[PDB]
């Protein structure tokens, strides 16, 4: 969990707290990963209804050269 | 059938990405990842255009989505969190200050030699108060003791 | 639905405008996927580091000026300290108070004139100076009021002439004299003459010169005080704008219907940084297909 | 419950009671867990929700595996 | 696959600890534990970074916090 | 769900300090306490705020309120 | 499929609301919260309408219901609260009166300057009354000593 | 519990107590919560039983693509 | 029942008795706590009611999860 500056994200502006447009630093506290179960899980599932689309268009793909080939 | 091959590129790597934000779900300071696909299409000199199908999809980009995190309280008051925008700085050795990677995660500790590390012992860059002014007269980072 | 504002959606007929270089915005492709972010630069691009075209609003007119795309930038300093022009006072006058004299009026002394307000100004360079403005209420003419003003800066209080007013105290000050009809409301200002003050650093023009410490001699200042009403009501100081600023750094970014991206600093000014331009062709089924 | 001094640790600082950066020692008293049990068994919901969701993400990856193994 | 299994194994593990916690609830003198765990990227010498998804989750260290504990 | 755990730690925060408040009632010179707590919301730079919800309560601080007590 | 999860979204949404809601219940000054939602349709240029379903349901707000709240009793004069219209000014430091965040809370005391704080230290912005005058000369705020 | 006047809210009005549309200040007393414990759980249970219909909702057209797909 | 000063605190001022600001000695008598048994049980309630409340919505959150789950 740690990045580094590049090309295209520029330089890093060193800064204080609580100055300019930084914000706070809290003591006693951690953060946790910025994600929803839910949003992820039905992600999941879209992704797999898609996965199973393409099997399927590949499969047919598949089925008609065959079909061709059986001439 | 090439277009299929990309559709279930694309979708796998979907699936990777979303496989991987679960994973990482109890991860300190992880920030979760977007994964934007765009369309394909030739750009031959002589294209029928109308009569020409698609070229599938393309992996675009995979975002890293920066939007604050919730945040969980543990009364140590050694664990250090940045509210709003803000990354801390770390060096991998004391002694390089000027290598270092920015992180979120606020698991500090002192170390043997009474500096403050992560949970992989890298010092954490701080700056260097004036005795009676609150204003920091040198901006460089160095570690903090 | 990402909750992420820098990402758009075109609901409805429209196309986003993006260029493929920022110097060359004529060389343009029409897009409808929103995922938007600053670049290193702070230039709102797609993916591909593709600049998104805008137009070029006023600063106080909603409408645009020109309809030219331009790559949109987002500025994260308000880098242009704004000297103060115009400050419109809104204050209702105590009909009941007491008159005073005209001629003996010296901001010194409290008991010579009624009321007294403070605010604060700011110069070419975003110094603040607290300008002090001294209101009397005319003995020799019933619904009548006399108003000064002067300038504190470290040196001290100097008092600031207008450059029509008809005012003039035995010391020299000048000031501008107000008047209201029967109902209370206002009847006119300054004989009817626009309130111009003096320049505040030039010695030119004033015989105290207010001391810039560097900044713009000619600075002048426009009193608007068109709501200036006098009631039964006691003094009351019920509306202060000013068009000065000072430095501040981004805070927010937020985006309203019509399409302008609007920020607020530190400062407080809500700066307009642009708005998004949109495209719409009459066939929308003979656009050439290109990538992404 | 016992611990020792490692090279990370550093080296055993020896002291008296009540004397410089060293507490104080009370007879008649014992020290129990530093644990607090609403937080573990809120964690341990948290821990099982995690490890579902994981299972989930697996059971998904080899639906799609299988899926395409039906060609 | 192997992210899942990952994050599988970074869940038993924060569990385990959880565990060990609430077993030594009574034992005089013990210090809690806390799993604390971190983000894995590859860094090949040609990644398309833009184009290469996360490696999962990877534990870092089981912490030992000590905070002072209750006197009975 | 961590809005609902902040709700959780709060209300337990409160109930410990309480609990050492009604444990104290015989002690010579003690002060009552009183637990004070704050909302909590994010600052990002992008920020919907229309459409974000709050973001849990955070413990201020614990007081000492030191209003005279009764003399025996 | 998407109106589905448009429509988990906007109840997750309100579920986040009320468990702020609850869990706020304690704070001091407190407002609660209100999810309202709007109905989304399309505007296309040739929409048949009669034949084209809804699009879900899209988050409007949330508000920020501003009614008085209950008082309870300290009897600790140090602490203030605001009956009707108005909220208290607080300002982050002593020397900037001009940058103040408004607050009803009203757990005040005094610091080590004998200026009337909040619990993070924040001065409260106070008014300059005259010494036989009632009315107050300046409405600048300053800060309370 | 801070706000801040935005360009929606419009400006900061300054005043006394009791004075024009002020309010006035009690000393002694503070501010709870302006919520309602009964209401707040109610909306809680119709919010989830809105989330299991659109859950079912989903569920349905899932299991219609996925007969679809077994064509 | 001791207290020492801090930087919040401010420093330490020496004085008399009932001179200044300061008040009396009075010999023969002690300081009990001041509490008041009647507020602390009513709070005690009062904290019992909100920990069921903030329960209540973090298992209405997990069987929201796991209703998700179980798709």
């Amino acid at each position: 969990t740690q990045w580094d500056s590049t090309q295209f994200s520029g330089d890093k502006i060193w800064g204080e707290s609580n100055k300019g447009s930084f914000g706070t630093i809290n003591n006693g506290m951690l953060e946790q990963s910025n994600i929803d179960m839910t949003q992820e899980l039905v992600d999941l599932i879209s992704a797999q209804r898609n996965f199973q689309a393409n099997s399927r268009s590949l499969e047919v793909h598949n089925q008609l050269q065959q079909n061709i080939l059986q001439i | 059938s090439y277009v299929s091959l990309s559709g279930l590129s694309a979708a796998q790597l979907d699936l990777n990405t979303t496989s991987n934000n679960i994973a990482n779900a109890n991860t300190y300071g992880f920030k979760e990842s977007r994964a934007e696909f765009a369309d394909v299409y030739s750009n031959s000199l002589f294209t029928n255009a109308k009569t020409t199908p698609g070229g599938g999809a393309q992996a675009s980009q995979v975002a890293q989505q920066f939007h604050e995190g919730s945040s969980i309280y543990t009364n140590n008051p050694m664990d250090l969190r940045v509210s709003g925008t803000g990354f801390f700085a770390v060096a991998k050795e004391r002694l390089t200050p000027q290598q270092n990677e920015l992180t979120r995660n606020g698991a500090f500790h002192l170390n043997k030699e009474n500096y403050m590390v992560t949970a992989n012992d890298e010092f954490l860059l701080g700056y260097q108060v004036d005795p009676s002014s609150g204003e920091v007269s040198s901006y460089e980072p160095q570690p903090i003791n | 639905y990402t909750n992420n504002p820098m990402d758009l959606r075109v609901s409805g007929t429209g196309f986003f405008a993006v260029a493929k270089e920022r110097l060359t915005p004529q060389q343009n492709e029409l897009t409808r996927n929103g995922a938007f972010h600053l670049n290193k630069e702070n230039y709102m691009v797609t993916a591909n580091d593709e600049f998104l075209l805008g137009y070029q609003v006023d600063p106080s007119s909603g409408e645009v000026s020109s309809y030219e795309p331009q790559p949109i930038n987002i500025p994260a300093e308000f880098g242009k300290p704004k000297q103060t022009a115009n400050i419109e006072v809104g204050v209702n006058l105590p009909a009941n108070g007491d008159l005073k004299d005209p001629t003996q009026f010296d901001f010194s002394d409290p008991d010579t004139y009624n009321r007294s307000t403070s605010s604060t100004i700011y110069d070419s360079m975003g110094q603040s100076y607290k300008l002090t403005t001294y209101y009397l209420k005319d003995q020799t003419q019933p619904n009548t009021w006399n108003t000064y003003y002067t300038v504190t800066d470290k040196e001290g209080e100097k008092p600031l002439n207008v450059a029509a007013g008809d005012a003039q105290t035995p010391t020299g000050h000048v000031g501008h004299t107000m008047k209201f009809n029967n109902d209370g409301t206002l009847a006119s200002l300054n004989n009817g003459q626009p309130i111009t003050s003096v320049a505040l650093g030039d010695p030119a023009t004033n015989t105290t010169p207010v001391d810039m410490n560097g900044a713009d001699p000619a600075q002048t200042l426009n009193f608007g005080l068109g709501s200036a009403t006098q009631f039964a009501a006691p003094f009351e100081l019920t509306k202060f704008d000013e068009d000065g600023a000072t430095t501040g750094f981004l805070t927010k970014v937020d985006f309203d219907e019509n399409g302008s991206v609007m920020g607020t600093y530190s400062n407080g000014e809500n700066v307009t940084l642009g708005r998004v331009a949109l495209v719409r062709v009459p066939n929308e089924q003979g656009l050439d297909k290109k990538g992404g």
